[PDB]
């Protein structure tokens, strides 16, 4: 459950992202082996959908999938067994901004895709396989939230709402849990912002990613909350959707008006 | 003195039957009246008392059933009929006094809940806290970082969609409105201004 569902989160980003995309003409190689299985199996199993795929007729589609399962299967060669319990790949060129394209290919193994067998060569990346490794969840969410909005009924002192504040708590001294909303819009060039850039004339992450990699070097204690909750929605709109119960009262410094120059 | 008529009733049989009381106004046989917000023009074609007896015109105050003319498709239990000279106002956005009841923890911008203003009820949000409010009601001039239990405060609230209201200080029955995080109801509270 702790460290758990963080991972669960990444999931969600993921699958966010991949039915987000969209390629044309049946060329996205989505692949999930069960542990259990040899690799040499789905290796020259591919081997044999690229002779079927060489019966296309369309030039430019068929040379697109026979480079889309080739890409697949010695990229799947890398690996010498099913590493403990999962195997899965997405792979295949996706349309991008601008009419350039974007060969993909992606390889991870998760925790234990139990069963689930399965190759699929669409026009889209097939993430219902995923969808198992994701109000037990809610109530934790609105627990969490509410023993926040507590230090703020409270007056304690011990709180913080705000981007420029929890990263400077986090930062100095200590926060003891970090409270930060799913689809957080924030990117991490040290200066946050939003998609407020297109305007400025200001390595380059997501705050929420950054965050689930470091807070480990910090103390905390990571809580990825959802706005589906009366206080998720509050927390998000409310509060910047990022923040923290501290323990004990700080001064938040560095920086601004007080100035006074 | 404008026609308003907030429809708490509606249903077909042989011609569409809008049902209501007359909080404002007057309505005579044979008149438009148009819906809001939807901005639905209408033909009024009878009115019909509690008694079941047609009239040839309702003063308000009056428990109506009208039966109209026109395209409704769009109309629904909520929406106002009023005249189109000039129509109940309507609006996403407002400033209002509220008054917090039983409200089991905080209240803070992002709270969101449901609220009835007269014949009709809608998903509200608060979108800004103003100012607090004391015992001979005055105006804290910092804006409260939040609210709770038996605290009046006067916030700024947001809906989804158009709802027809009025200042309370010009009709107190469009002014009025409880919320509800309807397990129960958090607050009562009256508009005391309509942002366009």
């Amino acid at each position: 459950t702790a460290e758990k569902a963080i991972e669960i989160w990444k999931i969600r980003r993921l699958v966010k992202q991949l039915i987000n995309c969209h390629g044309n003409g049946t060329s996205m190689i989505t692949l999930i082996i069960p542990p259990g299985e040899q690799i040499s199996r789905y290796s020259n199993m591919l081997a044999e959908e690229y002779g079927t795929a060489s019966n296309i007729k369309s030039r430019v589609n068929r040379l697109s999938v026979l480079s889309a399962i080739t890409s697949t299967r010695e990229r799947l060669k890398l690996y010498n067994k099913v590493p403990d319990n999962g195997l899965v790949i997405y792979c295949g060129e996706v349309i991008m901004e601008g009419n350039k394209t974007r060969k993909l290919n992606i390889d991870f193994e998760p925790f234990k895709p139990i069963n689930t067998s399965q190759y699929l060569c669409d026009n889209k990346f097939h993430t219902e396989a995923l969808a198992e490794l994701l109000n037990v969840k809610y109530v934790q969410e609105k627990k969490l939230i509410q023993r926040f909005f507590d230090e703020i009924s409270l007056d304690s002192g011990k709180y913080c709402f705000g981007v420029v504040d929890t990263m400077n708590a986090l930062q100095e001294g200590a926060v003891e849990t970090l409270l930060c909303f799913a689809d957080l819009d924030m990117i991490r060039y040290i200066t946050y912002m939003t998609k407020e850039q297109e305007e400025k004339d200001s390595s380059s992450m997501l705050l929420s990613e950054w965050l689930a990699e470091h807070y480990k070097d910090y103390g905390a204690n990571l809580e990825f909350v959802s706005d589906r909750s009366q206080e998720g929605m509050q927390f998000v709109k409310g509060f910047g959707g990022i923040g923290a119960v501290m323990r004990y009262q700080l001064d938040l410094s560095m920086l601004d008006p007080e100035s006074d120059e | 003195a404008p026609f308003i008529m907030p429809i708490a009733s509606k249903y077909k049989d042989l011609g569409t039957i809008l049902e209501g009381k007359i909080e404002a106004g007057s309505i005579k046989k044979n008149s438009n009246v148009l819906v809001m917000p939807i901005n639905q023009t209408l033909e009024v074609t009878a009115i019909y008392d509690e008694a079941d007896e047609e009239i040839s015109s309702s003063i308000c105050g009056d428990q109506v059933r009208l039966r109209v003319r026109g395209d409704d498709s769009d109309v629904q239990t909520g929406y106002v009929l009023t005249s189109t000279k000039n129509p109940v106002h309507a609006t996403t956005r407002f400033i209002a006094q509220i008054a917090i009841l039983e409200l089991p923890s905080i209240l803070t911008t992002g709270y969101s809940c449901v609220m009835h203003i007269h014949t009709a009820v809608e998903e509200v949000s608060f979108a800004k806290l103003l100012h607090k409010l004391d015992k001979t009601n005055r105006k804290s001039k910092k804006p409260p970082m939040f609210a709770t239990k038996g605290m009046k405060i006067i916030a700024e609230l947001e809906t989804q969609t158009p709802v027809c209201m009025e200042r309370f200080e010009d009709y107190q029955y469009m002014g009025r409105f409880t919320l509800r995080d309807q397990g129960t109801t958090v607050a009562v509270g009256k508009v005391v201004k309509i942002l366009d």
